[PDB]
RNA sequence: GGCGUAAAGCGCACGCAGGCGGUUUGUUAAGUCAGAUGUGAAAUCCCCGGGCUCAACCUGGGAACUGCAUCUGAUACUGGCAAGCUUGAGUCUCGUAGAGGGGGGUAGAAUUCCAGGUGUAGCGGUGAAAUGCGUAGAGAUCUGGAGGAAUACCGGUGGCGAAGGCGGCCCCCUGGACGAAGACUGACGCUCAGGUGCGAAAGCGUGGGGAGCAAACAGGAUUAGAUACCCUGGUAGUCCACGCCGUAAACGAUGUCGACUUGGAGGUUGUGCCCUUGAGGCGUGGCUUCCGGAGCUAACGCGUUAAGUCGACCGCCUGGGGA
């Protein structure tokens, strides 16, 4: 039925942004709030908030500035059945360097920048522009 | 189709502190009580594939809940299948 | 505009589903447009129309229903804005290469009515052979001097004058319209809140639209 | 790469062995990522110094060959193993509809058959006609009676069932689904090769059955011919005891499973609330029909019950003519 909490994470954002919505909401998880913390730090979202005594649900706010969507690509890359792993110089340059990638690593969720700066590689989790 | 009055003779013996009726040891007994009742049922009569599939559904859930109990605690599994008919 | 008034009760029912971002519904047996997505825009909409008028943009007013035409013509007949107050012609702005010859046919049939078989002392029935003229004037009479393409459309109802909105969205021209829960949210560039029970009281809003297209000192 | 049709999604239910699986902690280090020491033969690519002009070739120095092993970090995720949970999944108190199944029954009508009356030359049938039924008294109309099958009406905008299919009233036996207000377990889930079980019509077996319909057949014809359409008769088959068969235009031609998300009109079944003082009004779950929007699609269609948006698993597939 449901196997992967990330398989219904980014669809909401890609489809809600197409519906011209200012906020998008999802069921919360450790990796969902770890990705959101980096997407706020890199400025891809404005803020995020999480609440629920029965089920904790996470709402994040989308950037449009004065009308036009600020995130010009939202992709996953990698899936649990067929994972993508990149080494310290095989780390990607998303949108030929106009975008960024996010990796999980042994030091916890970080950018392809922070991983290459740490001289290390790991598993892919997100691709954005 | 099994009464609250027939369950009162199952949840009394297979329980321990009450309410325990959600637990595997009691649900395997409540499924066995329905399986063994819907086994006969048949003879006289045979030609009803709906209640036959109902019986095989209850058996399908019991097989799994037995395997699951055995996968949590072997002693709580063996101490149930001496009180319910299994492996002759 | 702060008036507005009191009504009880309307729209139970009666909505275009493309309005879901702008509407409150599925509760309290109402379907109502959010006052926070009409008034905070309507207090800041006419500045964007004065922005078109101040650069000599050509302004068009539309309202062809008898309870609105009486106020729409009274707001355009001695004004810079052009009008249509009785009926539309097919392709009256989009089919420009043909409509420009239709504006010329207002001279052709007028001069035909003074030529040959029509230059007679009796015209009683004869001038019914040129009645194509007043049939064409019925559409062109307030816009025949406009030419080419307009720069803004104002329309007294976002749904009852839909042909003018269809012409304007093909021609790429901004539309300012009074809205209703059954109208389309995609054909309009600036929305105005109002009710059809107030179609004779909104003459103050038309007053402000007309005042906005004469502010300047440009 | 592709599975609505153009070519492939299994007619259906359950499920072992396989693939896949929420979440708090620790720990293992198979797998990943990081660092080394060995090795990765020489020719040789590519950089580059000689030798013949350029180069084939002989080479002098470099590089790469992401590999693999042996030592050693990171300690995050996946598998594994324990310990801990639930708001994933499940069952239920009082309760809800249904042509679902099985067993019992249980009721009515006409062609027919059976014994006759009343009664006279007609009946039957087609686009035309004719075999044929009829003076042995037909057709039709009555009296008293036998036989076989299906269940008129309401019936639909509708239900149920795994599909195939299934409407009566009345009495048992029974699967699944669904609502209100709560609770006990604690990932127990999703899928599934080969299995394990289903059948509409027709067909095969053993014994019965025979109104109506009717293959085959024998006639009437019709016609150039008629071996057929159309008309007159009519066995098999249709029904039942069962036992077999397993296939379909098994069709909204759309595999199973889950989430997210514009509607309208309408049906059907629970149910929360206002003295229902309730006819009314305000809500809300389940099932589902037609019209259609963003998206998808070659196009028609699919369209919140999506052929959409995205994931887990399975089943398939690469042109007709031949086959």
């Amino acid at each position: 039925s449901m196997q992967d909490p990330i398989a219904d994470m980014l669809t909401r954002i890609r489809n809600g942004q197409a519906a011209n919505k200012a906020a998008v909401t999802m069921p919360s998880s450790k990796l969902k709030v770890a990705i959101a913390n980096v997407l706020k730090e890199e400025g891809f979202i404005e803020d995020f908030k999480v609440e629920g005594d029965t089920k904790p649900e996470l709402e994040l706010t989308l950037k449009y500035f004065q009308g036009k969507a600020v995130v010009e690509s939202i992709q996953r890359v990698s899936r649990p059945g067929l994972r993508i792993y990149k080494r310290k110089d095989e780390l990607p340059k998303v949108m030929a360097g106009l975008g960024i990638a996010v990796v999980s690593t042994s030091k916890g969720v970080m950018t392809d920048r922070a991983a290459r700066q740490a001289g290390l590689g790991g598993e892919i989790i997100c691709y954005v522009a | 189709s099994l009464s609250t009055e027939a369950t009162a003779k199952i949840v009394s013996e297979f329980g321990r502190d009450a309410n325990d009726t959600g637990s595997t040891e009691v649900q395997v007994a409540l499924l066995t009580a329905q399986i063994n009742h819907l086994q006969g049922h048949f003879a006289e009569h045979k030609k009803d594939h709906h209640s036959r599939r109902g019986l095989l559904r209850m058996v399908s859930q019991r097989r799994k809940l037995l395997d699951y109990l055995k996968r949590k605690d072997v002693a709580r599994y063996t101490q149930l299948i001496e009180r319910l008919g299994l492996r002759r | 505009m702060l008036k507005a008034g009191v009504h009880f009760g309307h729209q139970t029912r009666y909505w275009n589903p493309k309005m879901k971002p702008f509407i409150f519904g599925a509760r309290n047996k109402v379907h109502i447009i959010n006052l926070e997505k009409t008034v905070p825009m309507f207090n800041e909409a006419l500045a964007e129309l004065n922005k078109i008028a101040s650069r000599k943009g050509k302004i068009l007013f539309v309202g062809t229903k008898r309870a609105a035409s009486e106020a729409v013509k009274d707001a355009a007949l001695s004004c810079d804005q052009f009008f249509v107050n009785h009926r539309w012609l097919g392709g009256m702005l989009t089919n420009w290469k043909t409509v420009r010859q239709s504006i010329k046919r207002l001279k052709d049939l007028e001069t035909q009515s003074q030529d040959g078989t029509f230059d007679k002392l009796t015209k009683k029935e004869a001038l019914m052979r040129t009645r194509e003229l007043e049939k064409l004037e019925n559409s062109l009479g307030g816009i025949k001097d406009m030419g080419g393409l307009p720069d803004a459309l104002f329309v007294i109802d976002a749904d009852h004058e839909h042909i003018a909105i269809k012409e304007a969205n093909n021609l790429g021209i901004p539309v300012f319209a009074i809205v209703d829960t059954n109208s389309d949210p995609d054909g309009v560039d600036f929305v105005i809140p109002g009710n059809d029970d107030a179609i004779r009281a909104v003459t103050l809003y038309l007053g402000a639209v007309a005042a906005t297209v004469r502010e300047g000192r440009s």
